[PDB]
């Protein structure tokens, strides 16, 4: 790494721990390795041709180059730092890979993360792109029907198909506070670590009780999208109404996709709790779930090609 | 320079604060000697060596070379004393700038305050003034340990409220626990407490001194923090402090003149 950015993964979801244990060293609750996940990985990325690469249908990939050594090039000429990890290829290289990824998405793909940039950065020192490549895996292998997913697959990236309904406003939250001391102008960025921000309550120069108060406009925000979307699913058992599901979108796909859209939309489930009322701070035992969005396909076999 | 306000209310202003505060690390640094030595340095020298955590001072030589302090320092004695106690440490910590660890203070004695008054006739008209006086310990208890920066733990969420200064005159109380927000029963932090030593004397006239018919007469006094066992019963001993009144002493109770007991914050002991 050279020194670029890490800029945090507000789609991903919030941290965690990342508690190691041993039986070598896997992540607490999960049958990975960071280091098994990140080299297999690695593997894949250097060494993956395809077995069949339609030039008609997939323009600008070849049988002869490995396959995303290619698009990190592309990635090195302009300026987007994000590489189409299609699933299916994952799926076709390394079935383990696929097992870890599509059940564990918020800490394999960091750790993707880390593998692309060091190959990349490897491969061109003095490219520099405004971030850490982020990896979009898309094209897990489709559910049909939400209402047929179960309560295992929280937190688990799942792939359906549907038309938008809304896109509303953007809506920012923090991501790194700002903090002044009232009395002597002392300045302090504040991380917002694990879903929660920590008030300093100290001047770290003048020492000054709970005298530093939380600036708004100085902090980090990334954006947000609730995006309501109606589901497209292929199978429609007898009475299952059409079903319409939330999207929350975030810093670089927001605003990607309008009302109308249909799209393939692969993302991470995830439950969170319902408050009981507005302001009390109970919540309800029976949990919401929405899907949130690590990639949207617009491509379709069956459409024609969008605007 | 003086002005119509009176001279405490005149130190307080922050202008003349400067001002004092300035001359008193002036002529700290620059009165020499009678014979040219820089008295100063050495008495430092020997109070880090010691690590005496008081040095004293003259006062004939204080008015002589600089008289508006002398002339002020009866008047107003605490404000002028906390002032000289910051100056003091700004030179010390300049002569030695490793005593930062020690003790975080140095304290100030005055001597050879020339009007001497006598403990039949301390009046009104001395309260809240450094005086000096004569007499024999008929008393002194045993060393006690003073809050001096006190900290409490508010014993319904066990936050650490900061280092209050504790003032002789009132109990220090806090307001609420800044992070529960409750005026709770807040309770000493036994060990984040720097607490001081505090010793309590009882002088009275001597009867080598004491008119034909009469009664000696006897002051109360309070030696803090390195006066402590400075002088045992019976010890012959000048004292110079703040002839004191306003503590909590007041016979408000029923029964009772609205009549005020009086204390002296001893500021410096000499045995004789
Ligand atoms: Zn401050
Ligand atoms: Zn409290």
């Amino acid at each position: 790494v050279r020194g670029t950015p890490v800029r945090q993964r507000p789609d991903l979801g919030s941290a965690q721990k990342g508690l190691q244990v041993d039986l070598k060293l896997v992540i607490w609750g999960t049958d990975v390795n960071v280091a098994a996940c990140k080299e297999n990985f690695q593997r894949f990325l250097q060494r993956f041709i395809d077995p069949l690469a339609k030039e008609e249908e997939n323009v600008g990939i070849d049988i002869t180059e490995p396959l995303y050594m290619q698009r990190l090039g592309e990635i090195n000429v302009i300026g987007e730092p994000f590489l189409n990890v299609n699933c299916e290829h994952i799926k076709s290289f390394d079935k383990n890979l696929y097992r870890q990824l599509i059940s564990y998405p918020q800490e394999v793909i960091p750790t993707f993360d880390m593998a692309v940039n060091e190959i990349f950065f490897d491969r061109y020192p003095d490219s520099i792109l405004e971030h850490q490549i982020q990896v979009r895996p898309f094209n897990a292998l489709k559910t049909k029907n939400m209402r047929n997913l179960n309560p295992e697959d929280i937190d688990q990236l799942i792939t359906i198909s549907g038309m938008v309904i809304r896109t509303s406003q953007l809506i920012p939250e923090m991501q790194e506070a700002f903090f002044q001391c009232q009395v002597c102008a002392h300045t302090t960025r504040v991380e917002m670590d694990r879903g929660r921000i920590a008030e300093p309550s100290v001047c770290g120069r003048c020492h000054t009780t709970h005298s530093m108060a939380l600036i708004h406009n100085r902090s980090l925000f990334s954006d947000k999208q609730m995006i309501k979307l109606q589901e497209s699913p292929e199978d429609m058992p007898a009475g299952q109404t059409p079903h319409t599901v939330i999207l929350f979108a975030h810093n670089d796909l927001v605003d990607k996709v309008q009302p109308g859209d249909r799209v393939n939309v692969t993302g991470i489930y995830r439950a969170v709790p319902i408050r009981v009322n507005p302001r009390v701070s109970n919540v309800k035992s029976v949990y919401k779930t929405h899907i949130d969005v690590i990639h949207y396909r617009k491509t379709d076999a069956k459409r024609l090609h969008g605007l | 320079d003086l002005k119509g306000h009176s001279v405490r209310e005149w130190v307080s202003m922050a202008g003349p604060r400067l001002e004092i505060h300035h001359r008193f690390k002036n002529f700290l640094r620059t009165h020499v000697d009678s014979h040219g030595h820089n008295v100063f340095k050495e008495r430092i020298s020997d109070m880090c060596k010691e690590n005496r955590e008081s040095l004293v001072v003259n006062y004939e030589d204080l008015a002589a070379r600089e008289h508006v302090l002398a002339y002020f320092l009866p008047e107003a004695p605490a404000e002028l004393l906390q002032i000289f106690d910051e100056a003091a440490l700004e030179v010390v910590l300049a002569m030695y700038p490793k005593y930062d660890r020690i003790t975080n203070h140095i304290h100030v004695r005055i001597s050879h305050l020339p009007l001497v008054e006598e403990l039949r006739s301390l009046r009104q008209l001395h309260l809240n003034q450094l005086i000096r006086t004569s007499g024999v310990v008929t008393s002194c208890t045993g060393v006690l340990p003073q809050l001096s920066m006190v900290k409490y733990n508010c014993n319904k969420c066990n936050f650490v409220l900061g280092p209050f200064c504790q003032s002789q005159n009132q109990e220090v109380k806090p307001g609420s626990c800044p992070e529960c927000q409750s005026a709770g029963p807040f309770e000493v932090n036994m060990e984040e407490t720097i607490y001081q030593n505090y010793q309590r004397i009882r002088i009275q006239e001597s009867p080598g001194k004491v008119a034909a018919g009469r009664l000696p007469r006897s002051k109360d006094a309070i030696l803090l923090a390195d006066l402590v066992d400075s002088c045992k019963p019976g010890d012959e001993i000048e004292l110079t402090g703040i002839y004191h009144n306003n503590y909590d002493g007041s016979l408000n109770t029923a029964n009772g003149f609205p009549v005020f007991a009086t204390v002296i914050l001893a500021n410096h002991v000499a045995k004789k």
